[PDB]
C-alpha cells in the first residue's frame, strides 16, 4: 500500500538558535504531499537519505540495519534495542536474510572486524542522511496510517564512520508467547521560527504557485498583488548534425585490384587525395589470411580521420609476411621495404596463389638481397650495380666476389604454404597541419522543422 | 576570542535568551553571529561590537 504525507519530515538543518525569521534553505528535504510506501520486512534502497515513521504502543521496531551488502567483505552498521537499551555497532557482519523466555538476536552470525562498539499510541519519526563520511540521524517523539501536522526533527546523533550505504532493513520482535519509507531529494523550503527558536511551520517551495510565491518573498503571509516567481523555458531534443556531402569515395578498388603488382625492390606508392574513405569495403572484402592494425582502431576505423593517407603496394613470399612490422630484421625489412618504429597504418596481405603463378616459373617478380647499408625507414632503392664483396674491382662484370644483386622469385603452383605468392596493401596515416582534409562519411541526420532542439 | 571554532572580536556579556539544548550560537537577520554558548559552563552570552 501507498499513503500520502501531508507536511512531515522537517528537521532543523542545524544548530545556530533563531527566532521569527521566515529563513529560507535549499537542503534534502522531504517533499509535501508525496507517496510515502506502506508496510505491516525487505530490503529497501537508501541512494539519499530516508524518512521513516512508525507505530505502536509495544515496541516491535527494534532498529534498522544500514550498509551496501548487509554480510561480510564489506562493513555495514547495526543499530538494536533490546529491552535494555540502544546498541550502536560497526563490524563486519553475516546478516540473517531474514534477520529479526524473551530470548531472541538470529540477527546475525558474524562481529568481525569491528571498528566502532557503543552500548548502554506513539508516533516515531526518524530522518538518516550520510554526508562526508558522517551518518546523522535526526528524531522526534509525538504520541497520538500517519495523520496529518505539523512537527519538526531535532538532530540526535553524529558518527564519523566513512561507511558507503546503499541499502537498508528493519528489525521486528516476533510473536512466541505499521512502517513508511520516505527518501529525500534536494529542495528549498522556507521555515518560520518562533520566538523561542523552533520552526512552527514551513512552506515547500517547489509545490504549487503559492508555495513558490511565498519562497520568492520570503514570508509565509504573502498580500494580494502579482509577483513574478519563475520563468518558462521550451526544452529541445535530439541534435541534428547537419553538413556537405563528400561524394568522391576513397579509389581504393584501383590499388587492390589492378591487374598487376610491383615487385618488392621497387613498389608502388599511390598517394590517396582529399575525398571520403570507405573502409566497410575492404573490411568486409575477402579471407585476408593477414589485417593487423597497430596505430589506429580497426573496429572503429569510421570515426578518426588523418590529413594524407598513403597505400603502397608489392608481392612477398608467403613466410615474409611476418617481416612487414615495426621492427623486424631479413632479407625483406632491411633491404626492401622498412617500417619505422612509430608507424600507424594498417597492414593487410591475402593470398593470390592462383594469379600470379605459373606453371615453368614466373621469372617476373624480383627482389633484391644484396646492399651494402641497411635502409632507413621509408626509403626506395632502384639501382642495378654489381655488388662487390672483395677487394678487387670488377668494373661491373659478374663472376667471382662481384654478384648481381637482383634476383627474382620462382613462383609455381605446386608450391606449399610459405612459399606462395602474397600480395600485400600497406596504409599509412598522417597529420601533419590540415584542418579539414579526407575523412570517413558518418549518418546525415534528418532535417526536421517545427521542433526546437539543436 | 576563540570559542572552539568561532574566531571572532567584541564585548562579551551576560546573556537572557534560551537556545534549544543543542545549538552552540546564535545569528542575526543579514547573517552575523551574535551569540554564543559557552562550551564549558554552557551558557549563553552576546556578542557586541
Ligand atoms: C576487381 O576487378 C574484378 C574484375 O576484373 C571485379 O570482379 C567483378 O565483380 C562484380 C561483382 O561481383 C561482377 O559483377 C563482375 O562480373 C566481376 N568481373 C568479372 C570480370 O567477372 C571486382 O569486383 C573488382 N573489385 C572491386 C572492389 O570492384
Ligand atoms: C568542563 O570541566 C570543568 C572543570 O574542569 C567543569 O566545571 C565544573 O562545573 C560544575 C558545574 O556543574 C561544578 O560543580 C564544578 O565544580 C566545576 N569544576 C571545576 C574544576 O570548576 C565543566 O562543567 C566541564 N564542562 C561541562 C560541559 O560539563
Ligand atoms: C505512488 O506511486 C505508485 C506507482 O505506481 C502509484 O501506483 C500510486 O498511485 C502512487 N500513490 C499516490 C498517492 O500518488
Ligand atoms: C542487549 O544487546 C547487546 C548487544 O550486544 C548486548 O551487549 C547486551 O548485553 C544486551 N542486554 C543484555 C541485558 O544482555
Ligand atoms: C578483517 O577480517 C578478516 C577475516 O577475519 C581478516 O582477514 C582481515 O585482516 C581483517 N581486516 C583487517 C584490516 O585486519
Ligand atoms: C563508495 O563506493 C564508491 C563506488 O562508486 C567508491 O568509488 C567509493 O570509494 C566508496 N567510498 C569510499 C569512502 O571508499
Ligand atoms: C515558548 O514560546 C511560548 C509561545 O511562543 C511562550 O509563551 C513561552 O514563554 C516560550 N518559552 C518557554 C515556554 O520557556
Amino acid at each position: 500500500s501507498y499513503t500520502n504525507s501531508f507536511t512531515r519530515g522537517v528537521y532543523y538543518p542545524d544548530k545556530v538558535f533563531r527566532s521569527s525569521v521566515l529563513h529560507s534553505t535549499q537542503d534534502l528535504f522531504l517533499p509535501f504531499f508525496s507517496n510515502v510506501t506502506w508496510f505491516h520486512n525487505p530490503a529497501l534502497p537508501f541512494n539519499d537519505g530516508v524518512y521513516f515513521a512508525s507505530t505502536e504502543k509495544s515496541n516491535i521496531i527494534r532498529g534498522w540495519i544500514f550498509g551496501t551488502t548487509l554480510d561480510s567483505k564489506t562493513q555495514s552498521l547495526l543499530i538494536v534495542n533490546n529491552a535494555t537499551n540502544v546498541v550502536i555497532k560497526v563490524c563486519e557482519f553475516q546478516f540473517c536474510n531474514d534477520p529479526f523466555m524473551e530470548s531472541e538476536f538470529r540477527v546475525y552470525s558474524s562481529a568481525n572486524n569491528c571498528t566502532f562498539e557503543y552500548v548502554s499510541k506513539n508516533l516515531r519519526e526518524f530522518v538518516f542522511k550520510n554526508i562526508d563520511g558522517y551518518f546523522k540521524i535526526y528524531s522526534k517523539h509525538t504520541p497520538i496510517d500517519l495523520p496529518q501536522g505539523f512537527s519538526a526533527l531535532e538532530p540526535l546523533v553524529d558518527l564519523p564512520i566513512g561507511i558507503n550505504i546503499t541499502r537498508f532493513q528493519t528489525l521486528l520482535a516476533l510473536h512466541r508467547s505499521a512502517y513508511y519509507v520516505g527518501y529525500l531529494q534536494p529542495r528549498t523550503f522556507l521555515l518560520k521560527y518562533n520566538e523561542n527558536g523552533t520552526i512552527t511551520d514551513a512552506v515547500d517551495c517547489a509545490l504549487d504557485p503559492l508555495s513558490e510565491t511565498k519562497c520568492t518573498l520570503k514570508s509565509f503571509t504573502v498580500e494580494k498583488g502579482i509577483y513574478q516567481t519563475s520563468n518558462f523555458r521550451v526544452q529541445p531534443t535530439e541534435s541534428i548534425v547537419r553538413f556537405p556531402n563528400i561524394t568522391n569515395l576513397c579509389p581504393f578498388h584501383e590499388v587492390f585490384n589492378a591487374t598487376t603488382f610491383a615487385s618488392v625492390y621497387a613498389w608502388n606508392r599511390k598517394r590517396i587525395s582529399n575525398c571520403v574513405a570507405d573502409y566497410s569495403v575492404i573490411y568486409n572484402f575477402a579471407p585476408f589470411f593477414a589485417f593487423k592494425c597497430y596505430g589506429v582502431s580497426p573496429t572503429k576505423l569510421n570515426d578518426l580521420c588523418f590529413t594524407n593517407v598513403y597505400a603502397d603496394s608489392f608481392v612477398i613470399r608467403g613466410n615474409e609476411v611476418s617481416q612487414i612490422a615495426p621492427g623486424q630484421t631479413g632479407n625483406i625489412a632491411d633491404y626492401n621495404y622498412k617500417l619505422p618504429d612509430d608507424f600507424t597504418g594498417c597492414v593487410i596481405a591475402w593470398n593470390s596463389n592462383k594469379l600470379d603463378s605459373k606453371p615453368s616459373g614466373n621469372y617476373n617478380y624480383l627482389y633484391r638481397l644484396f646492399r651494402k647499408s641497411k635502409l632507413k625507414p621509408f626509403e626506395r632503392d632502384i639501382s642495378t650495380e654489381i655488388y662487390q664483396a672483395g677487394n678487387k674491382p670488377c668494373n661491373g662484370v659478374a663472376g667471382s666476389n662481384c654478384y648481381s644483386p637482383l634476383q627474382s622469385y620462382g613462383f609455381r603452383p605446386t608450391y606449399g604454404v610459405g612459399h606462395q605468392p602474397y600480395r600485400v596493401v600497406v596504409l599509412s596515416f598522417e597529420l601533419l597541419h590540415a584542418p579539414a582534409t579526407v575523412c570517413g562519411p558518418k549518418k546525415s541526420t534528418n532535417l526536421v522543422k517545427n521542433k526546437c532542439v539543436n | 576570542f576563540n570559542f572552539n571554532g568561532l574566531t571572532g572580536t567584541g564585548v562579551l556579556t551576560e546573556s537572557n535568551k534560551k537556545f534549544l539544548p543543542f545549538q552552540q550560537f546564535g545569528r542575526d537577520i543579514a547573517d552575523t553571529t551574535d551569540a554564543v554558548r559557552d562550551p564549558q559552563t554552557l551558557e549563553i552570552l552576546d556578542i557586541t561590537p
